[PDB]
């Protein structure tokens, strides 16, 4: 519960190792009661075998010294994966997670296309302004087009539609003051939204 | 508790019958919705415990601070969080991306 | 290539729908030109080129019928100027600027700001119907799309 | 002649006649505006939701303490019914309603004009620290 | 500072990196093209 | 319309590694345009050169 005691934390340690036994007795049984090549190939229990082997190896490793351990974190994460057994029952969540796993293969192309699109638009924005956000002012503007990462995050923020109007006003006022030829910048924003 | 005399529309709107079943289905799936909320809250508790035990060391709660931030981070305010934080400073910024992933998970 | 082809092909039959928005984005804009032609010219420059506000309040005109823009700062001057938009951009004059303003309003972002500005400039309760109709038409068009 | 210059709007109304020339698309309109068959039921539900969530705020958010440049002003007035409807509609669309939620705090003074409002005990007689959940529920219901 | 023997120890300051990269890339491209042409010629000669 | 040798012997260069090298060239161009340190007006610091 986020506390940092010492009298009970030690008690919290040894029991964890015992849990490994509680997470192993079935394993060998499934290697004994069921076939060697039958149980091992299901695409679900094989993940469980990998999880338990990684957990016991991590416990053995954290029994000794290790820099940036993360062993407790991953052990607790694989304890969350124990609820995946609870997910095996009441398949109303197993079907959802299976659909989520399936959808990534299709969505990869769309996310790649979106990333390329934001890349090209960020490059165009960097070319158009290139640090011309002087504004004849001193206050630190929340966005600028001088470096690649800041330009990329500015383009992302404009795409999200958050405070993009002020950014467009600043961009047009940088060079193209309100006039007949000063609106050429403005349309660049509009398309970038739609 | 002053002018509660508006029960007429409840009786009057009982003719279409095309939405009472909708209400019944919503209030029978609200249990699954709450269970999903609970498991997501448990995931948030896990991630927050990891993060605050490993980082965010002081020089709200492991299962409520993220919810309190979400009360202003409903996809309208998390960009405000980035806007304010663009100025510790870079110490565990991944929580923001976590505030992505969790929201993405919700999303 | 196949994904991009499918994306570009999907939007073609809906292209006609997009055309409708153009009409809308003109029609209501024209209404503003009838009702908000140079309504932001009058300002409240305190002494000389500086408004009697903390650079945030709209210097609404000292109208003959008081109630809006009372500018009771213990000594005020109401003169024509540009104290509307932060850069004099979204003023309803310069019809392209009116089109930009109506487009910024139709995206459901900050329309309350210009609503409050115009209400303070001309008066209360008169013009909100226009913005309400614009927003409901935008919602209906989003549903159609 | 303001408020009577609809005839010029009639000219822009002639632009609507262009939509007629899009007969092939006006059928879409003939299937939307004439779709008002199941629409009245949900419309009545949403307007009665607005009624029940509007009349309930009047007594619990009375004396809204309109003040200049403090996110609660004459434009942000609430005690008047049409302006309260305007404010709840603005909150419904999600236009920065977090500020509206943050504008009603238990420690915020609300129109210190009543006789038992002399701040003798240092208490602001304005709780209003329940509108967060109520407005969240309103947003969820309207979205649904 | 003086170098009696024309500074045989340090690389010259007028080294053209771009030309080296260009010639390397051209050599690789020519290798690939010639390999393809030779393979196609052998295949076509086999089938008369 | 001419296919004695050259047209026949040039349509054969459609290798997969050919397209791979073209994509690598495109990626290199994208990376080259990525940094392109901006300057106010014609600052030749041996990088843009």
């Amino acid at each position: 519960h986020y506390n940092q005691p010492n009298w009970l934390t030690e008690v919290q340690d040894t029991a964890n190792k015992a849990l490994l036994a509680l997470f192993t007795a079935e394993m060998l049984l499934k290697m004994y009661s069921l076939g060697l090549q039958a149980y091992f190939v299901s695409l679900f229990n094989r993940f469980d075998c990998f999880v338990v082997c990684g957990g016991i190896l991590e416990t053995i490793l954290v029994e000794t010294k290790i820099m940036s351990p993360l062993g407790i974190s991953v052990l607790r994460c694989v304890r969350l994966l124990r609820i995946f057994k609870i997910t095996r029952y009441w398949n109303s969540l197993s079907n959802l997670v299976a659909s989520l796993l399936n959808s990534v293969r299709s969505i990869a192309s769309l996310l790649l296309l979106l990333f390329l699109f934001i890349i090209i638009f960020s490059l165009l924005g960097m070319q158009l302004f290139g640090g011309k956000f002087n504004f004849d002012e001193m206050q630190t503007r929340r966005s600028t087009f001088d470096n690649f990462p800041q330009s990329l995050l500015t383009v992302f923020q404009i795409l999200t539609g958050e405070d993009w109007n002020s950014v467009m006003y600043d961009g047009i006022m940088a060079y193209g003051g309100p006039s007949f030829p000063g609106m050429l910048v403005c349309i660049y924003f509009i398309i970038l939204f739609i | 508790l002053r002018v509660l005399r508006v029960l007429r529309p409840l009786r009057a709107i009982n003719r279409a019958k095309g939405l009472k079943h909708v209400v019944q289905c919503v209030f029978v799936a609200i249990r699954t919705i709450g269970n999903i909320v609970i498991v997501t809250t448990l995931l948030q508790f896990m991630f927050a415990c990891i993060g605050v035990q490993l980082f965010k060391g002081k020089l709200d709660n492991v299962l409520a601070a993220m919810m309190a931030l979400f009360t202003v981070s409903t996809f309208e305010g998390w960009p405000e969080l980035l806007y304010r934080s663009i100025d510790i400073y870079n110490y565990r910024v991944e929580i923001s991306i976590f505030f992505i992933i969790y929201i993405i998970i919700i999303a | 290539q196949v994904v991009l082809n499918s994306i570009i092909k999907a939007m073609v039959p809906l292209l006609h729908i997009a055309l409708l928005v153009l009409f809308v984005i003109i029609i209501y804009a024209i209404i503003g030109l009838e009702l908000f032609m140079g309504k932001m010219h009058k300002t409240c420059y305190n002494q000389e080129g500086i408004a009697d506000v903390p650079a945030e309040d709209d210097p609404s005109p000292c109208a003959l019928e008081t109630g809006h823009g009372r500018q009771c700062q213990n000594g005020t001057v109401c003169k024509p100027g540009w104290d509307g938009p932060k850069h004099g951009i979204t003023n309803f004059d310069n019809f392209a600027f009116a089109m930009l303003t109506v487009f910024q309003c139709i995206t459901m972002e900050g329309w309350t700001d210009v609503l409050y500005w115009v209400n303070d400039a001309v008066g209360r309760d008169w013009p909100w119907i226009y913005f309400v109709t614009l927003i409901i038409i935008g919602s209906f068009f989003v549903l159609n799309l | 002649r303001i408020s009577i210059t609809f005839f010029r709007l009639f000219r822009v109304m002639r632009l609507v006649k262009l939509l007629s020339r899009g007969e092939g698309i006006r059928t879409l309109l003939w299937t939307f505006i004439k779709s008002f068959q199941a629409l009245p039921y949900v419309a009545l539900l949403i307007v009665m939701l607005f009624f029940i969530y509007a009349v309930i705020g009047m007594q619990v958010f009375g004396k809204i303490a309109l003040n200049d440049t403090t996110e609660i002003n004459r434009n942000n007035n609430f005690q008047t019914f049409p302006q309260a409807v305007l404010l709840l509609f603005r909150c419904a669309t999600g236009e920065a309603w977090q500020d509206i939620m943050l504008a009603c705090m238990p420690g915020k003074k609300c129109a210190p004009e009543s006789e038992p409002s002399n701040s003798t005990e240092g208490e602001t007689p304005c709780g209003s620290s329940f509108a967060v959940f109520y407005f969240i529920s309103f947003y969820m219901l309207c979205a649904f | 500072r003086v170098y009696p023997s024309k500074q045989f120890d340090v690389l010259k300051d007028d080294y053209d990196y771009v030309l080296i990269s260009s010639v390397l890339f051209g050599l690789v491209f020519a290798t690939m093209i010639t390999k393809r042409l030779a393979q196609v010629k052998l295949l076509n000669r086999a089938w008369r | 319309l001419k296919n004695p040798i050259r047209r026949a012997c040039i349509s054969i260069v459609e290798w997969k590694p050919f397209e791979i090298i073209i994509l690598l060239t495109i990626f290199a161009n994208c990376v080259a345009l990525a940094i392109y340190i901006p300057f106010p007006e014609d600052d030749s610091n041996a990088t843009n050169s």
